[PDB]
């Protein structure tokens, strides 16, 4: 399902 | 090498206006030009390693997976160009890939002693072995899948030592792994286990922190109730 | 060159593709190889061109922006970094400008005969022409300013000979040279009322329409009547 | 004010 998104510092 | 004349700390700049801006390639090389300097990160350091990475990868496996389904749905004939760009995507994902798994090998993780630094980077190894087994097909496949297993199986044994149950990093780690037993290992039941003891474990320490800490841990605990929601 | 070994079939193919992954530098890459093949473009290929390099530079023009943003904010001294972050975007967008422009100068304009082909370069080259004033600042900027605005004016003089009022190229080419007006050529009375005259003119077309070229035509003066709302 | 954005085929 959902990863963690880890795209935002 | 590429980065070898600017500062480190220019570097480190230089990845926050990247960010700002939206340009992840270039955050990710200098990050990457950051670790080369051969000097431990900050917490703050990995921080950006890891967004300008995981925004780099994670754009070419949206790709991917668009280029893999329109394949998967050709297989009147289209000629070879599905095929071809497919492969030349996956080839550069992988690429990316084996970059940050040879600056964790070269060398973040063994200069790593404190357990924050080192299941963070523990994390990463298996994510981004977790990103090559997602392509993987050849006789190393079930290797690339091992790799990753061992990785986050360091950091979750690391991690119950040595982190509380509400720790980011180790909530995260937690989220991943259960990704992994989910959609690489054909473990569903393994994956809602650890997501269902992690959110429990996290649950009952709540009570410990502080409002922006309960914040910052509540939020990761909903990701796992949301593949919860989704698993079961 | 770069892409010279590949069938300029395939290169249209994989530019459908990489639109689709959302991988628009790959997108303009082969639409330049297929550009470097010699033969003129159809109007879906016109198409496919355009959408490349309005993506890549627009993902340019917003960092930069941004970019710019921070270094006016700056002028506690931060160092030379958020100048010198700015100024290599700034190349890069250049070169891309360059690029499209370089594509259009040999040979697209000249072996373009009909209006609608003509036309759609000639906005191309406003438009790029224009994206170079934005970031202009040096002794050539007013000779910048005066190619975009020879390049709309040409494009403006066929249109409005050789295409109906409600064409979607002419009304985007009259957005775009309002949006030239209002932005680059401190002229806002010009923007306003090539604005109005566009609308009206377009809104007095619309009965010859089907309820396609209706659709297609009524979207674009809505944007027309969004920059008059702000304008005015 | 706004360009025609011109980003999708
Ligand atoms: C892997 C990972 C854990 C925690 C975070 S966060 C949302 O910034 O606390 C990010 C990534
Ligand atoms: C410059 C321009 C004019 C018209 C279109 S559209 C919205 O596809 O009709 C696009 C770009």
């Amino acid at each position: 399902a959902g990863s963690i998104p880890g795209r935002r510092s | 090498g590429a980065m070898g004349s600017m500062e480190r700390a220019s570097l480190i700049q230089k990845a926050k206006l990247a960010e700002q801006a939206e340009r992840y390639e270039d955050m990710a090389a200098f990050m990457k030009g950051a670790v080369e300097k051969g000097e431990e990160l900050s917490c703050e350091e990995r921080n950006l390693l890891s967004v300008a990475y995981k925004n780099v990868v994670g754009g070419q496996r949206a790709a991917w997976r668009v280029l893999s389904s329109i394949e998967q749905k050709s297989n009147e004939e289209k000629g070879p160009e599905v095929r071809e760009y497919r492969e030349k995507v996956e080839t550069e994902l992988q690429g990316v890939c084996d970059t940050v798994l040879g600056l964790l090998d070269s060398h973040l993780i063994k200069e790593a002693g404190d357990a924050e630094s080192r299941v963070f980077y523990l994390k990463m190894k298996g994510d981004y072995y977790r990103y090559l087994a997602e392509v993987a097909t050849g006789d190393d496949k079930k290797r690339i899948i091992d790799s990753a297993r061992s990785a986050y199986q360091e950091a979750m044994d690391i991690s119950k030592k040595e982190m509380p149950p509400t720790n980011p990093i180790r909530l995260g780690l937690a989220l991943n792994f259960s990704v992994f037993h989910y959609e690489i290992a054909n473990s569903p039941e393994e994956a809602i286990s650890l997501a269902k003891t992690t959110f429990d474990e996290a649950m009952a320490d709540l009570h410990t922190l502080s409002e922006d800490s309960y914040k910052d841990s509540t939020l990761i605990m909903q990701l796992l109730r949301d593949n919860l929601t989704l698993w079961t």
